[PDB]
């Protein structure tokens, strides 16, 4: 089992950040973190959201892969094992 | 303003869910969904999540709900706008 992905951002001025993703349930993987949202011209993208926490199994959520833009947004943090 | 929310989950079970919310972007709106989790006891809960949407002032937003335990869950939809 894993835990609910967080909500991939959209494009905007600037792009959104990606949602951090929601920890495991008690015995399952963390969820990924949502994407970030990519820029219009001129415009940064967003963030990627951080993985979610394990529920305790050392699984957790990859971090969302940031927008790109101008700047381009960074990846999220993987989630905590 | 607008986008954010998400989160929620949480109990165990059972438990699970929350998620959703996102969306907002262009003109504002969006976010909500959340809640869920819950279970304990006899098990149940899960469920709310929904939300997002948004963007065009339509409004957006809601769900969540779910949650409590037994039974409990369901929540989530809203969204849209």
């Amino acid at each position: 089992c894993k835990g609910a992905d967080g909500a991939h951002g959209v494009x905007g001025c600037p792009g959104t950040a990606g949602a951090a993703g929601s920890v495991g349930g008690p015995g399952c993987d963390g969820g990924h973190g949502g994407n970030g949202g990519n820029g219009n011209p001129g415009c940064a993208g967003g963030v990627g959201g951080a993985g979610g926490a394990s529920g305790g199994t050392g699984v957790g959520g990859r971090g969302g892969k940031g927008g790109s833009g101008t700047p381009k947004g960074a990846d999220g943090a993987p989630g905590a094992p | 303003x607008x986008g954010x929310x998400g989160x929620x989950g949480x109990x165990g079970x059972x438990g699970x869910x929350g998620x959703x919310g996102x969306x907002g972007g262009x003109g504002x709106x969006g976010g909500x969904g959340g809640x869920g989790g819950x279970g304990x006891x006899g098990x149940x809960g899960g469920x709310g999540g929904x939300g997002g949407x948004x963007g065009g002032x339509g409004x957006g937003g809601x769900g969540g709900x779910g949650g409590x335990g037994x039974x409990x869950g369901x929540x989530g939809x809203x969204g849209x706008x």
